[PDB]
């Protein structure tokens, strides 16, 4: 079913969002 | 073994006519059983009155006998006492009374057929179906 | 029974009072380190 | 502010202690966290709305937030039937959006705002040792807490009412018109014993007493707020308490632990503020429901339910409480203090009345008793309903069970946190939280014990 | 030495339904009996012979035909209080 | 169920409540990004 | 009086174990016709004093009753009992208990530490007066007999799981000595008791009657393990006669 | 009379507790 | 100089052989009360109708018990959660029949142990110590409160409290497994990890220290005489111990820090006992252990049993046999 595909995609986007913020702040040397 | 055709072959009425549920109908009846019936009819017992259980001897002993699909469908539309004398439409969940039984109000005729079919198939998968409360 | 109840109520009230007024009696100052507070 | 061990003396695993004297970053921590609480409120409400089957009882469906909203009188009708799904959705959306606002504000103050607020404003900047400012903040927040209790009062009296399970005609949303302002009843609830038959404040059994208590709480909290804005701590309070940020934290921890225990017991026993139409039956309710169900069933078969002795010699269906009240038999003798709207019509002055049990039992009481005895708060951790010896076909654990277990555990761990922060506050104010000084070790100057 | 219900199990109580001692659950094997006609049998007990189960007041014609149809499944022994005191005929503690 | 015009976002709502848990995880990640100092 | 009181007024106060009292000291009477049945509505029975006939080692010493203290609490009253008072041709009044809460298990403590449980009951009490009564008054003494069922039912299990219609019939913990105990064979015989209800107060305006009772009945045999002791119970009673 | 033996062993344990506390070997720094 | 200040100085005195303190003013009376009543009831109390079914259970030594079978039996099921002090009984014999000594002993004991925890803080404060020994003692306190108070509150009867006896404790455990499947409850599993691991770490730590003691004696005298009480030097070689244990498994599995190691020793069984106390406290509200009965089905739908199903058969046996005259109705709901 396509419901669980979207659930996993929304979950994967939310999961990557936090480490993305950390990764852009570490890659550009922000106020970590 | 597999869930064969003969395991899903159950009596339809009292005249010897039989019916054979599909796998989809068996799974829909099992789902309706888990969602609606099991709070009192877990493993074929009756937690509120275990003199009248879902075991095959008890279903055969009802008046008229309820070990076929049509009698079970008639019971879930108009439930009676075990001798078929007292009106139990305000005491047993049924599709004819949505105002007091809203959980059954969206179940179609084929949904009642499937849950009746599952009620007939489940005793031959379990030797403890319809026994005592602790068993 | 009533005499026992009154005696037990008095005994419990006296011990609880001691605890409350004991911990109200500058108990932060009763320590071997600093006691200004 | 130091963000490492060499500059703070606190490790990473104790990092938030680096904020104790950084009031701006502390405020941002506090405000982002509130974001989180309002976020869970909104997102959990939207989840519960999305999974809700409204013709099915809420307690069958793993819901702990929609019962709270339904008890306030939103989206429900008689017998707690769901009229409209939109108030629950509205409560969810408003919390979720606001939580976005609160999260943005906490991030600001935490990452960009000034790390200390004392050089910026005297009203907002605080020193933990400044007893006037600490009581000012207590006072502002007390006026707000009293306003919240008065908002519950306003919802019950002026803006649509609350769900009363005890309402005549059946339980319904009703507007409270005569709240109990009598302080004898309101504070005699505080004076009642925390034991069987008395139940302290868990035994509040009517909405008039609840709404009147919140009028008094609102009045008490508003008056105590002004008190603490206008006043300073007195000498006995100054000499009795520890005055530090960790100390005030630990005082709040002990308070939170107490309210967590009270909440777990409240949801386990009380069916008025936690109506059984939304939360399911209490355990006492379900046991009395089983005894009533089999009283009715055997009476229909012609048993003399009053003259029937059981195997022990006590009455099988009816027996006497230790003070003499006519109560249900078997193990539910323990639960003879239970009161419920389905049961109280069959009760007389002496207890359960024989005439009402013979010729006043209605079919809805039988239906409710069967439903409540089969929805007893017994269940496995993987949500298998009923007794633990039952097989896997009934997916049910009561919301009362989930809420009570959660809050008991939370309450216990917050008592542990109280002990940890109180003890540490005492040691840090006394100066030996980092260990015994070797030169001035106090035991080396004490005399020997024997 | 046997207790009294064991000695009753030696009799015809241990083979078929006794209108004076059998619990209501034993009437479920006859079609149309549980719960109403069995309750009327238990309430109007005792009986000296099987035949006076037909002389219960308030029996309908269908109930009389059902009782006549299942007359051979019934026995009558002496009423034993060990099975009848405290309404064990209605609820003997068996579920 | 959600109201009908919101029902296209039923899966996203289904993953909404566990976002605070990730926040507890996220701090550890940030400490891992700075060396757990 | 607990007539205007509610449940919340009576609960946990012990007033649910006491029989209603005829407030009116009216020494009235209730007129009765010579072949009519009058129903008794809420017959209550409050035991107050408890005695057990002691069993001495001597055979010909006087037996005598010794007072016992109740260990069970305020759970010792019969109430909500329906009955019938029929008047025969010769004015003989007959009290006949029908149903209600007509039994309480009561455990009393004797001097010496012997605990005597007994099945205090008025079950199927039939009690006659002297002939020649035209009313119910202060001279009405219903003297008669009632049934005493066994204290333990036949579904009771002893601490070694032996009972009458359930449980073992032998001492299973001692496999070579299992059938050598007479306590393996349980029995529940039907005992008999004597009850005198002496009416002392008749309120003819509402048909209320009150008075005293003296009762004698056997005690618990523990499924026939021991011989029953004789228990004498004295107390007070109330009822409402339906004219 | 087995109760006498039980009371004796429990009393011996409690008396050992009393003597082990009130008349312990006192700890001394030397 | 005042009489009250002199009493405050005596109560809080570090020179007392047994420290009293303000928590001790509550602990000493309560614990002495519960100890006296427990000893008297364990020796001589008459049988208690625990289940409220007029079937009194003999618990004391004088009524035929031994030390193993003896107990102070819980209060009557008829009492439930009702407060039953001595003065609410019509006689002492009624109070004894209904299990009043259990309520007296339990309530005083529980106050006494909470004040024991507070007294541990109090003496740590008066000695200039760090204050968290009482946090460690909160784990046995939480377990005692779980079995004596919290489980009766959740089940609605002190009759469901753990009896004050050895075989009564076993009865409590067995009935608890029958009704809650505590073995399949992940928090008991943490308790067991707590006590098994705590004993493991007790043995490892003791063995590693005893293995690495500095030679200070002869082999005639006991090695314990190589330690002087109050000596400044360390009595064992932590580097040898670490060099042993980091070769027994590998180097970074071994503590080189004594403070880190001692923290771990304190923390592991305390956390485990906290978890199992919360398991019993949550099973009070019948949030039971894992139910995997008929979790596995063959393609037809026939049950394939597992070890959980055999465990469930054992749980049934206990359940249908326990309090065998108490139940009148098909479900054990509390
Ligand atoms: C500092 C503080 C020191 C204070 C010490 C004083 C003692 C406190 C503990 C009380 C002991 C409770 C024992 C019996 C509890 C009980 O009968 O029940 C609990 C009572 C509730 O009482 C119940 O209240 C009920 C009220 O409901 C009634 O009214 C309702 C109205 O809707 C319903 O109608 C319901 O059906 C009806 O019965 C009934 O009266 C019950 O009979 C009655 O038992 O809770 C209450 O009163 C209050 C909550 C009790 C304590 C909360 C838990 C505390 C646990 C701490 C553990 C810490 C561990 C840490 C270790 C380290
Ligand atoms: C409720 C959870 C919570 C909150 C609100 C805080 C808040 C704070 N911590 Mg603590 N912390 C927590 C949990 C929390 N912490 C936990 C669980 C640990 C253990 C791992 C720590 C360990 C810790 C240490 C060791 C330190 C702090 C410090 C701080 C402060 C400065 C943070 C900083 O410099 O980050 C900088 C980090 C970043 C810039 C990375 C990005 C962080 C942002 C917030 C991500 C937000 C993502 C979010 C989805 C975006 C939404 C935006 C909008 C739509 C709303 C800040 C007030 C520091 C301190 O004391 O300051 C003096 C410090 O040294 N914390
Ligand atoms: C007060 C807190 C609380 C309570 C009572 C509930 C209760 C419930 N939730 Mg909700 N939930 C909560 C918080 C809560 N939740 C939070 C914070 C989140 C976000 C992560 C969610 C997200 C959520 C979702 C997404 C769903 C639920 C669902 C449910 C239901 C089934 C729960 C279940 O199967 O659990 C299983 C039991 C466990 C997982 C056990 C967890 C044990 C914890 C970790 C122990 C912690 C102990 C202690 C605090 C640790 C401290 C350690 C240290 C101090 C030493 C139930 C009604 C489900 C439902 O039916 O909804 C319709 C569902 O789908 N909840
Ligand atoms: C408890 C929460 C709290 C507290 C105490 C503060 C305190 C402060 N903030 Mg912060 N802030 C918060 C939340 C908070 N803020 C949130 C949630 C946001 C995001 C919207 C911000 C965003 C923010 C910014 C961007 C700035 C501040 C600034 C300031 C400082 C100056 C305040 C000022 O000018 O007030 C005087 C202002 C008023 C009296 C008007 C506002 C009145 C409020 C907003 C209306 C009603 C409140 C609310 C809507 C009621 C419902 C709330 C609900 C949760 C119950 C002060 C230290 C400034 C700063 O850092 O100074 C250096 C600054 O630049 N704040
Ligand atoms: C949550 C809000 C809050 C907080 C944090 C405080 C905090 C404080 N208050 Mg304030 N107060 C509040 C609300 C609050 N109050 C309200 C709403 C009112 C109005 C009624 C007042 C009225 C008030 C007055 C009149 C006074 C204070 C004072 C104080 C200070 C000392 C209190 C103290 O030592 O208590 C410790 C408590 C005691 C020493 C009393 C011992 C009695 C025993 C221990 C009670 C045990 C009860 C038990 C634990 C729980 C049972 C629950 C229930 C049945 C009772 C402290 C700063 C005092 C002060 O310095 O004034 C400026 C003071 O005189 N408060
Ligand atoms: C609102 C309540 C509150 C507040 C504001 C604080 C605030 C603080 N605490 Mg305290 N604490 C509390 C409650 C609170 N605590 C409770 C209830 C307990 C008992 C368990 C403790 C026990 C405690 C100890 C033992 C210590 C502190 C310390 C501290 C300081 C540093 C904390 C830090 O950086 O954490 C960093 C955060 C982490 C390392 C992460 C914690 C991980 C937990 C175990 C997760 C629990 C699981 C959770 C339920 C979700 C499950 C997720 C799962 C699915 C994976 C800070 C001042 C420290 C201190 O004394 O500083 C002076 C310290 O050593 N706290
Ligand atoms: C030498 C005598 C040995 C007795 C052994 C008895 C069986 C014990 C089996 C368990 C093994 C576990 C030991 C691990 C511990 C271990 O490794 O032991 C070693 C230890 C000697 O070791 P060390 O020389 O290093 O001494 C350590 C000292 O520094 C002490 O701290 O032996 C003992 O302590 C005494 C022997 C145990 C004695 C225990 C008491 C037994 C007496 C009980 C009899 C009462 C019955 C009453 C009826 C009369
Ligand atoms: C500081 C810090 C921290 C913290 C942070 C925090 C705590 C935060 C937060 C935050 C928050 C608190 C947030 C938020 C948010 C929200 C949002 C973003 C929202 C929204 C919305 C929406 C978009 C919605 C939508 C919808 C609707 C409208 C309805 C329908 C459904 C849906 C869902 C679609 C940490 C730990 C990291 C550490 C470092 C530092
Ligand atoms: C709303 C409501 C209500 C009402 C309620 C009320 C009215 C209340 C209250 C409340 C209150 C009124 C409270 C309180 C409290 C208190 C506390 C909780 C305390 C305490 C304590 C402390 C904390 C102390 C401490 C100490 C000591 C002991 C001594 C030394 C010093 C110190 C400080 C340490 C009712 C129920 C009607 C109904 C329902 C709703
Ligand atoms: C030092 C700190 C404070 C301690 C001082 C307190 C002293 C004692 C106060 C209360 C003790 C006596 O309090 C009194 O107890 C009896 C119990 O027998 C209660 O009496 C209650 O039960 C008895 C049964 O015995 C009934 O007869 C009575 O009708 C009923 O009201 C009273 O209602 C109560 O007022
Ligand atoms: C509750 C009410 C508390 C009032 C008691 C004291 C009120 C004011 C008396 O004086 C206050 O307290 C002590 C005396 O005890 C003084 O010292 C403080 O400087 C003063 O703030
Ligand atoms: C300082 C107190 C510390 C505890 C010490 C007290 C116990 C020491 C022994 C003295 C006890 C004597 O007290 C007496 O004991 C006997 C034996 O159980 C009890 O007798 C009890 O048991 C026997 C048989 O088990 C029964 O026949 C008797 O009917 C029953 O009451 C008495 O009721 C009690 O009064
Ligand atoms: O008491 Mn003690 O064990 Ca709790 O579960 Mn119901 O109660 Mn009775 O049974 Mn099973
Ligand atoms: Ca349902
Ligand atoms: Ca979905
Ligand atoms: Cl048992
Ligand atoms: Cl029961
Ligand atoms: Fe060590």
């Amino acid at each position: 079913n396509l419901e669980p595909i979207f659930q996993l995609t929304f979950l994967g986007l939310i999961v990557l969002a936090g480490p993305a913020v950390v990764f852009v702040l570490a890659f550009r040397g922000g106020d970590l | 073994v597999e869930l064969t055709e003969s395991t899903r072959t159950i009596p339809l009425d009292e005249a010897g006519g039989t019916t054979t549920l599909t796998a989809r109908q068996f799974t829909n009846g099992q789902k309706i059983f888990v969602d609606t019936c099991t709070q009192c009819h877990l493993q074929g017992k009756t937690k509120t009155n275990n003199n009248v259980s879902l075991g095959l001897a008890d279903l055969a002993g009802a008046e008229p006998r309820r070990d076929n699909v049509l009698a079970l469908v008639e019971f879930l539309k108009n439930p009676k006492s075990y001798d078929g004398e007292d009106d139990y439409s305000e005491l047993h969940p049924n599709i004819s009374r949505p105002d007091i039984y809203p959980e059954m109000r969206n179940y179609t005729e084929d949904d009642i057929f499937d849950v009746a079919g599952y009620t007939l198939i489940a005793p031959k998968l379990d030797e403890r179906w319809g026994g005592t409360i602790y068993f | 029974m009533l005499t026992l109840k009154i005696a037990v109520y008095i005994v419990v009230g006296l011990f609880i009072s001691l605890f409350i007024f004991g911990f109200l009696s500058s108990d932060p100052t009763r320590n071997p380190g600093r006691k200004d507070f | 502010g130091g963000r490492d061990l060499p500059s703070t003396g606190f490790a990473w695993w104790s990092g938030n202690a680096r904020l104790i004297n950084l009031s701006g970053k502390l405020l941002g921590a506090h405000v982002a966290h509130a974001g989180l609480i309002v976020f869970w409120a909104g997102a959990m409400t939207l989840f519960e709305v999305a999974h809700f089957i409204p013709e099915k009882p809420m307690y069958e469906q793993g819901l702990i937030l929609l019962p709270h909203i339904a008890t306030l009188g939103w989206g429900v009708g008689p017998a707690g039937e769901v009229t409209d799904i939109f108030p629950f959705f509205v409560v969810g959306v408003l919390h979720l959006i606001s939580s976005a606002v609160l999260g943005l504000g906490g991030i600001y103050h935490a990452l960009r705002g000034p790390e200390v607020l004392e050089e910026y404003s005297s009203f907002f900047g605080y020193d933990w040792k400044d007893k006037n400012q600490m009581t000012n903040i207590i006072g502002y927040h007390l006026i707000l807490l009293g306003c919240g209790a008065l908002l519950l009062v306003f919802k019950a009296m002026f803006f649509g009412g609350v769900y009363d399970t005890w309402a005549p005609g059946g339980g319904d949303v009703r507007v409270i018109t005569n709240p109990t302002l009598n302080p004898a009843i309101i504070f005699g609830y505080l004076l009642k014993a925390p034991f069987g038959g008395e139940g302290w404040i868990i035994s509040v059994n009517n909405m008039e007493d609840i709404i009147g208590g919140h009028i008094w709480i609102g009045l008490i909290c508003i008056s105590g707020g002004i008190w603490h804005i206008l006043t300073k701590p007195f000498g006995w309070a100054r000499r009795a308490l520890i005055w530090s940020g960790e100390a005030y934290l630990s005082y709040s921890l002990g308070a939170l632990s107490l309210m967590g225990f009270i909440a777990s017991v409240f949801v386990w026993f009380n069916n008025t503020a936690y109506p059984s139409e939304f939360y399911g039956p209490t355990g006492m309710e379900a046991s009395q429901s089983q005894a009533f169900t089999f009283l009715v069933r055997d009476q229909r078969l012609g048993a003399n339910i009053a003259s029937a002795q059981g195997p022990t010699g006590l009455g099988k269906y009816l027996m006497r409480s230790p003070s003499g009240e006519i109560i249900f038999g078997g193990e539910t003798m323990r639960f003879w203090d239970f009161r419920g709207p389905w049961l109280e019509p069959l009760r007389g002055p002496n207890g359960l009345d024989l005439d009402k049990l013979r010729n006043d039992i209605q079919p809805w009481q039988v239906r409710r008793a069967a439903e409540y005895m089969t929805h007893a708060p017994l269940g496995s951790l993987n949500s298998v309903g009923g007794v633990i010896t039952d097989v896997n076909s009934f997916n049910y654990v009561s919301p009362r069970a989930w809420l009570a277990t959660s809050h008991f555990v939370l309450g216990f761990f917050f008592l542990v946190g109280h002990l940890w922060h109180a003890g540490r506050a005492r040691a840090a104010a006394a100066g030996f939280e980092k260990g015994i000084d070797r030169e001035t070790e106090p035991t080396l100057f004490m005399p020997d014990l024997d | 030495e046997l207790n009294a219900v064991d000695a009753k199990l030696t009799t015809d109580f241990g083979q078929k339904i006794d209108l004076n001692n059998s619990d209501i659950r034993d009437f479920r094997g006859l079609r149309g009996f549980y719960p109403n006609l069995a309750s009327e049998i238990i309430k109007n007990a005792p009986y000296d012979t099987v035949e006076e189960v037909l002389d219960i007041p308030g029996l309908s014609e269908t109930q009389k035909s059902r009782l006549e149809a299942n007359l051979g499944s019934f026995t009558v022994t002496e009423p034993s209080i060990e099975l009848t005191s405290g309404d064990d005929r209605i609820n003997p503690g068996v579920y | 169920k959600l109201p009908e015009a919101y029902q296209i976002f039923d899966p996203l709502v289904d993953v909404l409540p566990v976002i605070p848990l990730f926040f507890l995880a996220l701090a550890f990640v940030w400490q891992a990004a700075v060396g757990f100092k | 009086d607990k007539s205007q009181l509610t449940y919340d007024d009576i609960v946990n106060t012990g007033l649910a174990n006491v029989c209603p009292e005829i407030s009116s000291f009216t020494r009235g009477t209730i007129e009765v016709e010579p072949n009519t049945k009058y129903f008794v509505s809420d017959f209550c029975m409050e035991p107050q004093e408890y005695f057990v006939k002691e069993e001495p080692v001597n055979k010909r010493q006087k037996a005598e009753y010794v007072k016992g203290k109740v260990l069970t609490r305020q759970t010792t009253s019969l109430e909500q009992i329906r009955g019938s008072i029929a008047v025969g041709a010769d004015g003989t009044l007959t009290f006949k208990e029908k149903d209600g809460i007509d039994f309480q298990p009561i455990t009393v403590l004797l001097p010496g530490g012997e605990e005597v449980p007994f099945f205090f009951t008025v079950k199927n009490f039939t009690g006659t007066t002297e002939p020649g009564f035209t009313s119910i008054n202060s001279s009405t003494d219903f003297v008669g007999d009632f049934n005493v069922p066994s204290y333990r039912g036949a579904g009771f299990l002893d601490p070694k799981a032996r009972g009458l219609y359930t449980g073992y019939d032998n001492a299973v913990a001692l496999p070579s000595a299992a059938d050598k105990f007479r306590t393996n064979k349980k029995e529940t015989p039907l005992g008999k008791g004597t009850l005198s209800l002496q009416v002392t107060q008749v309120d003819g305006s509402t048909g209320e009657i009150a008075g005293i009772f003296e009762s004698e009945q056997p005690s618990d045999t523990d499924l026939g393990a021991k011989e029953p002791l004789d228990v004498k119970v004295r107390g007070i009673f109330y009822g409402r006669v339906d004219t | 009379m087995e109760s006498v033996a039980y009371i004796l062993v429990l009393t011996m344990a409690l008396a050992v507790l009393f003597f082990a506390i009130a008349f312990r070997e006192p700890p001394r720094i030397e | 100089a005042s009489l009250w200040e002199q009493f405050c100085q005596w109560v809080t005195s570090t020179n007392n052989r047994i420290y009293v303190g303000w928590f001790g003013t509550l602990m000493i009376p309560t614990l002495l009360t519960a100890t006296t009543c427990f000893i008297i009831a364990f020796i001589a109390a008459p049988p208690v109708d625990i289940d409220g079914i007029r079937e009194p259970v003999a618990g004391s030594l004088l009524y035929g018990n031994n030390i193993i079978s003896g107990a102070v039996v819980p209060s009557s099921n008829a009492i439930g959660l009702h407060f039953y002090p001595i003065w609410e009984a019509a006689s002492l014999d009624e109070w004894l029949y209904n299990g009043g000594p259990y309520q007296l002993v339990v309530f005083h004991f529980l106050i006494g142990i909470f004040c024991y925890m507070g007294r541990q803080w109090e003496l740590s404060y008066r000695l200039g110590m760090r204050p968290w020994i009482c946090v460690a003692y909160s784990a046995p306190v939480s377990a005692a409160t779980a079995v004596f108070l919290i489980y009766p509150i959740g089940q609605g009867s002190f009759s469901d409290g753990m009896p004050l006896g050895i075989s009564g404790t076993f009865n409590f455990m067995i009935v608890f497994q029958a009704e809650h499947n505590i073995l399949m409850h992940p928090f008991h599993m943490l308790g067991v990890a707590g006590v098994f691991g705590g004993s493991l770490f007790s043995a490892m730590h003791g063995s590693l220290v005893t293995s690495s003691l500095v030679r200070e004696t002869t082999e005639v005298e006991s090695q314990n005489y190589g330690y002087k009480f109050g000596q400044e030097e360390e009595t064992y070689n932590i580097v040898a111990a670490h060099g042993y244990f980091g070769r027994l498994i590998f180097q970074y599995a071994s503590f080189n820090n004594s403070r880190s190691l001692h923290f771990f020793l304190g923390a592991w069984p305390v956390i485990g006992i906290w978890f199992t106390a919360m398991g019993v406290s949550t099973m009070a509200f019948n949030l039971n252990g894992f139910n995997f009965n008929q979790s596995i089905l063959d393609s037809q739908g026939r049950v394939i049993g597992t070890w959980a199903d055999v465990l469930n058969r054992a749980n049934i046996g206990f359940e249908v046999m326990h309090e065998r005259n108490a139940h009148n109705f098909p479900l054990d709901l509390a």
